[PDB]
């Protein structure tokens, strides 16, 4: 970010930071593919991103913000960060874990899958399939 | 018969299984292996066998009382002892194809122990049943005590079947699927007759199978109208039946593309308000417009938009018009159209006025189509020929209300006229 561009339009909040990362870096050589976007940024990616940062807080805004339907996952979102991070309720984990399996183990965009795998621990085999891209 | 009195007490329970498993359930025997005389008795003594141990086992009542339910009767699950014979018999069993029922219900019950335990097997049996076409196996028992075997021994019977459909509908232990639903509704045919005498179990089917069925309706348009017409023959209750299908709450169908508002929570393809809409575009005034306001949810998220709709409606208007249109092709219809939904939509026309014969009168919205209906079906083709069975049927049902009008359509009933010469 720091160096030319816009300089990136707006202010230089850690958000808008990484939305340039995913922008302008190479999410795109010449924009596309089959990343879930609303009013043109991958909101899953910039969650993946923003919790590879180590901002998990904005993380979970923008996932508050999202326009999006697995809203059930929101919630385990914000307690993991809530507690120290090894968001353990007694309770539901168990629950978001059979959706992981039925629903989103077998299918979905990418970084989708990363953010419920880690953040669950959903499936204990591990990798992560498109976006793990370096070591 | 005896069973039916009382839970099976468990010395009972457990000198059944003892005798199962020295006769083997009674499978081996010589059938046309020797004599055809000895052949129709095969069937009907396997569901006998079938029956009874599960009755025995009563895997609803178990289940329940797994979970836990206040007692009167004293249970073979109380001893682990009792279970431990019970289970190497059945488990042998599972090598063997008759006594698959009973490897189903039991699976069930292991599982139901599952939580409190472990149940590595109890998953293979499961699965050996579902494989062993239990499902078809089932709806053949049902045949063979469908009205034949005999009348009363039969339907009590046939409800030791439907309890475990009824448990069996909870995972995917099966979740709702054409090979479930198709066994059920071939218990509940029993191919019969229509007179009355007993009924079925309640709503635990209710919610998970016949509500569920005319959730889809008619874009599932066979499990709905079977189910409605199998019932209103054998129940008396055809009131409550009848009263749906003039009073339907539901409707759900495919959907026409586009511009109807949206309500939100969740990320919601489920919930959506509308505006006023058109069942069937321009081809007469008589049209099923839906006022705006109405809910609707898009089920599917598959393949395509197929949506709910919480606008009540009367069911025979409702086909009674659709046929209508297949006819004409003028009107334009956003159900669509097709052969197989006319033989069982006819039929339960056919099924409904009969029944209901006595108020006959206000019964009939298809009178006239139906006569148009079969003088231009008439064909050379099976599922058609299936059809045209069903407005005979009709025809002989609506005689009774209206025995002129019937006679008057013979005259010029395309099949019979030898007369022109």
């Amino acid at each position: 970010v720091f160096g030319n561009l816009h300089q990136l339009g707006g202010v230089p909040g850690t958000y808008q930071l990484v939305r340039s990362f995913l922008n302008i870096k190479l999410p795109a050589p010449l924009p596309g593919l089959q990343d879930g976007e609303v009013e043109g940024h991958p909101v899953w990616a910039l969650i993946y991103y923003c919790m590879r940062c180590g901002d998990l807080l904005a993380a979970s805004q923008v996932v508050n913000r999202a326009q999006h339907q697995l809203g059930e996952f929101k919630t385990w979102f914000q307690e993991y960060m809530n507690s120290k991070d090894r968001r353990l309720s007694p309770a539901t984990e168990n629950k978001l874990r059979l959706h992981y399996r039925r629903a989103l183990r077998n299918n979905t965009d990418p970084y989708k899958r990363a953010v419920y795998c880690i953040i669950g621990r959903c499936d204990v085999t591990d990798n992560q399939s498109e976006v793990a891209d370096k070591t | 018969l005896y069973y039916a009195y009382f839970e099976m007490a468990p010395s009972d329970l457990l000198v059944l299984t003892k005798m199962f498993k020295e006769q083997g359930f009674g499978s081996r025997q010589t059938n046309r292996l020797v004599d055809e005389t000895m052949d129709p008795f095969v069937d009907r003594i396997g569901y006998f066998s079938a029956l009874i141990l599960v009755e025995g086992m009563d895997i609803e009542s178990l289940h329940k009382c797994a979970l836990d339910d206040r007692r009167e009767l004293h249970q073979f699950a109380q001893d682990g002892l009792i279970c431990q014979d019970m289970d190497c018999l059945m488990l042998t069993f599972g090598d063997i194809p008759h006594h698959a029922p009973v490897l189903l219900a039991w699976a069930l019950l292991r599982h139901t122990l599952n939580p409190e335990e472990t149940s590595s097997v109890v998953r293979k049996i499961g699965g050996t049943a579902i494989q062993l076409n239990v499902f078809q196996y089932l709806t053949r028992l049902l045949q063979s005590l469908a009205s034949g075997g005999n009348d009363c021994t039969t339907s009590t019977a046939c409800m030791c079947v439907y309890g475990l459909l009824s448990f069996v509908l909870t995972s995917l232990t099966l979740g709702n699927q054409q090979d479930i639903i198709d066994t059920a509704c071939e218990v509940l045919a029993d191919p019969s007759l229509p007179e009355l005498f007993w009924g079925t179990e309640p709503t635990s089917g209710l919610g998970i199978i016949l509500d569920s069925v005319c959730g889809m309706f008619p874009h599932l348009l066979s499990p709905l109208l079977q189910l409605l017409r199998a019932l209103v023959s054998g129940k008396s209750t055809a009131k409550k039946v009848y009263s749906f299908l003039d009073k339907m709450s539901f409707y759900n169908e495919l959907y026409k593309h586009k511009p109807h508002d949206v309500i939100s929570h969740e990320d919601g393809t489920l919930w959506r308000r509308q505006t006023p809409k058109l069942l069937y575009p321009l081809g007469g005034q008589t049209n099923l417009r839906i006022p705006q306001g109405t809910v609707g949810q898009v089920m599917l998220d598959d393949r395509a938009y197929l949506v709910r709709w919480e606008y009540s409606y009367s069911s025979w208007t409702l086909f009674t018009c659709e046929i209508e249109m297949l006819l004409h092709v003028v009107s334009t219809a956003d159900v669509i159209q097709h052969c197989q939904r006319v033989k069982p939509i006819i039929d339960l026309v056919h099924k409904v006025i009969s029944t209901d014969l006595s108020i006959a009168d206000c019964l009939l919205p298809i009178t006239s189509r139906i006569y148009m209906l079969l003088q231009r079906l008439t064909t050379v083709i099976s599922p058609p020929v299936d059809v045209i069975a069903s407005c005979v049927n009709c025809l002989t049902v609506l005689a009774a209300r209206n025995p002129a009008k019937v006679w008057t359509d013979l005259r010029h009933t395309g099949f019979l006229p030898f007369v022109a010469h």
